[PDB]
């Protein structure tokens, strides 16, 4: 059974350090790509830091860039980001996400349950979820739309657009990823299409456990950036 | 150029290729031995002493070095449809019972068992893909021959034989009848043993043949042969 | 008696042959002789695949045209992205004497198998990331020349043992035996609906088998030496075979003849490998020659040479949409040639 | 022994002897009606240009 | 001088057309690329430099009997003919002590020589060589601060000092001779079946790469080694033969080394 458990938060000051964990079970760890995603506790996601398989390439967000330092140990299975300086605006819910890289492979398909850090007291593409809040019934067919800075269609025919879902209390699921392909153990029901800059993902048949807020992230270029979310509520 | 997905791709493919030259590398630093032998030809009790359906794999460690030997006896197929897997094996042992100067065939009557290995051998030996691979020679169960041979003479096997029936003389011409089926003289060498009891005594010698055929090797790779 | 149902078996040889002949009012040659020739086909080498460190023995396309999967005696199998000469996996066998390999339509599974007497079902597509054995086919007892999927739960393999077999691949048992052919068959090869089979053996014979049914329905003679390969025509009425005798030849299913020989006085190596164009007109095969020519499957005539390799040719394969021609060879370098 | 064997060689010659062969002139036409209709769509016998060709570079 | 230039401007289209079959051969056949045909390849550029460059104006320089060219050129020209003929006996020490290795030690040295090492010991050769000659050459009319060598001749100024052109000597001949001499003994007699043909065939091919290298070596060192005496003694003439000897060794190393093994031989008689 494949198991990515964070550790390592808790309380720090303000300019301290901090060491997190991420225990990695039941899968191949030493060839998958391994990722950092914080999240804001009334916010939407954010990505942090990535290593490679092999440790090849480390790339990180220019908000942690310096400060934060991405490593891991494959014969142990095990992921560490360790956090220097640490400012407020650290505080966050931080999500260990595994992602292969080969040709049809699914990228960013398992997250972990996330460890909670909590400190006291400009050419990035910019992805954009115009609408926050859809009040559905179910039963229904609904669409959200998510619309690129930058035209995300790569000369491959490739169109890196990849949409999660958050529910409720439980970490990060990959529902779609590069724009139509559904992923693995997600129902037939969703559908995503884009033309380019414009996407839209589409929920026929709406169910209770489709509930939930949608991101959609972008591929194409590092840093990889998120949308704001669109919360699809009950009644 | 290249997108993120593409770039990560491409790494994985470098990492995939350090990984099949370091098997490589590992595969390469090992000696592949391919067994062959007639029926009941004393193959069983050789491997029991390297070792102290399909193809039967053994492995065996010996002065650090690390041979691999590939027995094909239960491929009941032809074998010109499958020998060519073997080409760049480092030697062929080649085992041979003394003590089938008398025997007949079990599968075809009038057919000598001894004739059989001789013909077996022959078409190994002078096989297109085997033109400078050397074969190493084992003459299992020579107490058995040595007992047989004053009982019954070695004339009913070999009618141009002359010599007398005692061990040594009988068993020099056997190995003599077996050294000169080989066309290649120049390009490829048989090694003989008599397969002794003693331990590491057989095991020494496909080591000090098989380091006999690495140096030959290692000289044609230098250009001094 | 027995002489008298040897007897009888001669006297039914006589009959069809007979029945053959009283239908072959013209060759394939005097029919389209007045067509144009295909001029001269030129191939440029656009990929080559390097990694293989020993003989490259099978290779085999994915149904979406972009990667193929290639066997080698070093005991790998290696999944190839084809556009960009990429790897996607490289598999390492239980036993590195591997004489084939195939490539699910699917594209989940692959499939090898040798001198090993079993053939190895390999899923690609797992959670945990990596290839792992999905199920291994025992119950050959020779060598396993030639495996096809038929979908992800059949497979059809050929082996050393004179016979064929269906596999059910989730109980592992073989659904179906083909026998009748008296040699090794050494290779097969499915017709596009699935239904039906050929198969070439070391008895100069190739034999069609239905697979619902389990038995052979027509047998085809012609060659003097061992059939090493064989593969349809592209609308399944027709089939190409490739020997030792330096011979392809093109039979007909419903006309239950041989068609066309391609030979040359040039040309006395045996053929390794065959497979068509996508609308048929080219027949390419791989000889010992260390060169593939590319024969007008309609008139018989050398159209090109695809000379790149610098051992033998051993396999060859086309793509569904017919863009690209992959060879691999015993030099370990797999080809595209277009 | 092999009378069983001789009784199946028989029995699978009766079988393949009784099929209906149509003239070698009609399947000779279909191969080349199959080859017509289709030449349109081989990439290897008709070169597509290096826009089409994704081997081109 | 008819007829010399002639038969220096043929040895000099043999030497190229050979050097550069060797280096093709290596370049058009997969087998031939081997960690082994590395060195040969090495080699092969060392004598090529020396068979386009070297030979040329050498011959000029006996068929005039002065240097044309000039002064600033002629430093260059000897330092670079010294250091490429010095990295063609370095190239040639090398594969002595890889054959030594690869015979001696069969089990585990064709293992840890790898082609980094195979590029280090080419490296190693080369900037010996370069160390060993160039500044020497170059850099002697600075140190002591004039120029004793006539514009209208070229040749180096240290050749009267007995210290610096006996520790070259050593350091680029005799000493290098002596440990090829011994590393091909060895291999002569560690080639013979332990478990005669073989011993037979690899000392016959011993004998004729040494005695070539002896034959093309000797003459002008020993000429080197009376000339720091005895100027006099030696006429410019038995010197030019001795120069084109050592010159005729970059000529002979291919037929003596690549031409022994039978693959080369295949790939040479294929164009
Ligand atoms: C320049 N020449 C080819 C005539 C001889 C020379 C030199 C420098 O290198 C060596 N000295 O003796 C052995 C190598």
């Amino acid at each position: 059974d494949v198991q990515l458990v964070e550790s390592g938060g808790g309380l720090v000051q303000p300019g301290g350090s901090r060491k997190l964990s991420c225990s990695a079970s039941g899968f191949a760890f030493s060839s998958f790509g391994m990722h950092w995603v914080r999240q804001a506790p009334e916010k939407g996601l954010e990505w942090v830091a990535y290593i490679s398989s092999g440790s090849g390439t480390i790339y990180y967000a220019d908000t942690v860039k310096g400060r934060f330092t991405i490593s891991r140990d494959d014969p142990k299975n095990t992921l560490f980001l360790q956090m220097t300086s640490l400012r407020s605006e650290d505080t966050a819910m931080y999500y260990c996400v595994r992602s292969i890289y080969y040709y049809g492979s699914s990228p960013f398909d398992f997250w972990g349950q996330g460890t909670t850090l909590t400190v006291s007291s400009g050419s990035d593409i910019v992805m954009t979820q115009a609408t926050s809040s859809v009040p559905v019934t179910p039963g229904e067919s609904v669409s959200i739309s998510c619309r690129s800075s930058k035209s995300l269609l790569h000369s491959n025919g490739n169109t890196y657009l990849y949409w999660f879902l958050q529910r409720p209390g439980q970490s990060p699921q990959l529902l779609i990823y590069r724009m139509s392909n559904l992923a693995s153990g997600v129902p037939d029901r969703f559908s995503g299409s884009g033309s380019g800059t414009a996407f839209t993902l589409t929920i026929s048949r709406l169910e209770a456990e489709d509930v939930g807020v949608y991101y959609c992230m972008q591929h194409l270029e590092y840093p990889l950036t998120f949308g704001a979310g669109t919360k699809l509520e009950l009644k | 150029t290249l997108s993120a997905e593409d770039k990560a791709a491409v790494e994985r493919s470098k990492m995939i290729d350090r990984n099949l030259r370091e098997d490589g590398e590992k595969a390469a630093r090992e000696v592949k031995l391919l067994l062959l032998g007639a029926g009941e030809s004393g193959k069983n009790t050789i491997v029991k002493q390297m070792k102290i359906t399909g193809i039967v794999e053994t492995h065996f460690t010996f002065k650090d070095l690390h041979f691999k030997m590939f027995d094909v006896g239960a491929q009941r197929s032809e074998r010109k449809k499958w020998i060519h897997c073997f080409e760049g094996v480092t030697a062929i042992i080649f085992c041979v019972a003394l003590s089938d100067y008398d025997l007949v065939l079990a599968e075809d009557e009038e057919m000598n068992r001894m004739h059989a290995s001789m013909k077996l051998f022959d078409s190994i030996c002078n096989n297109k893909w085997f033109t400078d691979t050397s074969i190493i020679l084992f003459l299992n169960k020579k107490d058995l021959f040595e007992e047989k041979i004053k009982k019954s003479p070695l004339t009913i096997c070999y009618p141009e034989y002359a010599g007398s029936n005692t061990y040594e003389e009988a068993a020099a011409y056997i190995q003599c009848q077996f050294e000169d089926l080989n066309k290649r003289k120049d390009t490829k060498e048989i090694y003989t043993h008599f397969t002794c009891s003693t331990d590491t005594k057989n095991v020494q010698f496909v080591f000090d043949a098989v380091t006999d055929v690495i140096i030959k090797n290692n000289l044609k790779d230098c250009g001094l042969f | 008696e027995l002489d008298q149902l040897r007897q009888e078996a001669e006297q039914l040889k006589n009959q069809i042959r007979d029945a053959r002949k009283a239908c072959a009012d013209a060759t394939l040659s005097q029919i389209t002789n007045n067509i144009d020739p295909v001029g001269r086909i030129q191939m440029r080498t656009r990929r080559t695949l390097r990694g293989h460190l020993a003989k490259i023995y099978a290779m085999h396309w994915g149904t979406d045209s972009r990667l193929l999967v290639s066997a080698s005696q070093d005991g790998k199998l290696i999944i190839w992205d084809s556009y960009t000469t990429n790897k996607v996996h490289a598999i390492p066998l239980r036993s590195s004497w591997v004489m084939t390999c195939a490539y699910a339509p699917s594209g989940n599974y692959v499939a090898c198998g040798g001198l090993d007497n079993i053939c190895s079902i390999y899923n690609l597509k797992t959670r945990e990331g990596n290839v792992r054995v999905s199920r291994e086919l025992a119950g050959h007892t020779g060598y396993l020349s030639c495996c096809r999927f038929l979908d992800d739960n059949q497979i059809v393999t050929s082996s050393g043992d004179t016979t064929c077999a269906l596999w059910d691949i989730e109980t592992g048992q073989q659904t179906t035996t083909f026998t009748g052919h008296t040699g090794d068959v050494m290779s097969l090869s499915l017709a596009p609906d699935t239904r039906l089979f050929v198969s070439g053996a070391c008895d100069a014979s190739a034999k069609l088998w239905d697979v619902r049914e389990g038995m052979c329905r027509q047998t085809f003679t012609g060659h003097e030496s061992d059939i090493n390969a064989i593969c349809f025509f592209p609308n399944g009425n027709a089939f190409a075979t490739g020997s030792d005798d330096a011979t392809c030849r093109l039979f007909d299913l419903r006309a239950d003849q041989e068609l066309m020989t391609y030979s040359h006085d040039n040309i006395i190596c045996g053929i390794t490998s065959v497979s068509f164009s996508k609308s048929g007109r080219l027949l390419l095969a791989g000889y010992d020659d260390f060169n593939c020519n590319v024969w007008d499957a309609l008139k018989a005539d050398r159209a090109g040479v695809l000379a790149g390799h610098d051992n033998r040719v051993s396999c060859l394969g086309v793509t569904d949409d017919g863009m690209a021609v992959a060879t691999g060879s015993w030099d370990s370098f797999l080809k595209i040639w277009n | 022994a092999s009378i069983a064997q001789a009784r199946k060689l028989v029995e699978q010659l009766k079988m393949e002897a009784n099929i209906d062969r149509i003239k070698v002139s009609k399947a000779a036409a279909d191969l080349m009606a199959y080859c017509e209709a289709h030449a349109k769509e081989d990439p290897l016998l008709t070169p597509v240009p290096a826009s089409e060709n994704p081997f081109r570079e | 001088m008819v007829f010399i230039a002639t038969v220096t401007g043929s040895l000099s289209l043999v030497t190229v057309v050979g050097n550069i079959l060797v280096m093709l051969s290596i370049k058009v056949n997969r087998q031939l690329q081997t960690v082994n045909n590395y060195f040969l390849f090495s080699l092969a550029c060392a004598d090529l430099i020396i068979g386009a460059f070297s030979m040329n104006l050498y011959t000029v320089y006996i068929i005039k009997g002065y240097w044309p060219l000039g002064a600033v050129v002629c430093d260059l020209w000897l330092a670079l003919d010294y250091v490429v003929s010095n990295a063609s006996v370095m190239n040639l020490l090398i594969i002595s002590f890889d054959r030594y290795f690869c015979v001696t030690k069969p089990l585990t040295y064709p293992a840890r020589r790898t082609t980094k090492m195979a590029g280090l010991m080419i490296a190693a050769a080369w900037v010996l060589s370069f160390v060993l000659w160039a500044p020497a050459i170059l850099f002697w009319q600075f140190v002591v601060g004039k120029r004793t060598v006539p514009d209208n001749q070229c040749f180096i100024q240290f050749l009267s000092n007995p210290a610096v052109t006996f520790g070259t000597a050593i350091a680029a001949f005799y000493l290098p001779v002596v440990i090829m001499t011994v590393l091909y003994i060895h291999i002569s007699l560690a080639s013979r079946s332990r478990v005669a043909a073989r011993e037979r065939k690899v000392t016959r091919t011993i004998f004729a790469i040494l005695l070539a290298f002896i034959l093309t070596w000797t003459p002008y060192n020993v000429m080197v080694l009376v000339n720091t005496f005895c100027q006099s003694c030696i006429p410019d003439t038995v010197w030019s033969i001795g120069y084109w000897l050592c010159y005729v060794n970059s000529t002979i190393n291919p037929a003596c080394y690549a031409l022994c093994n039978a693959t080369f031989k295949k790939t040479f008689r294929h164009l």
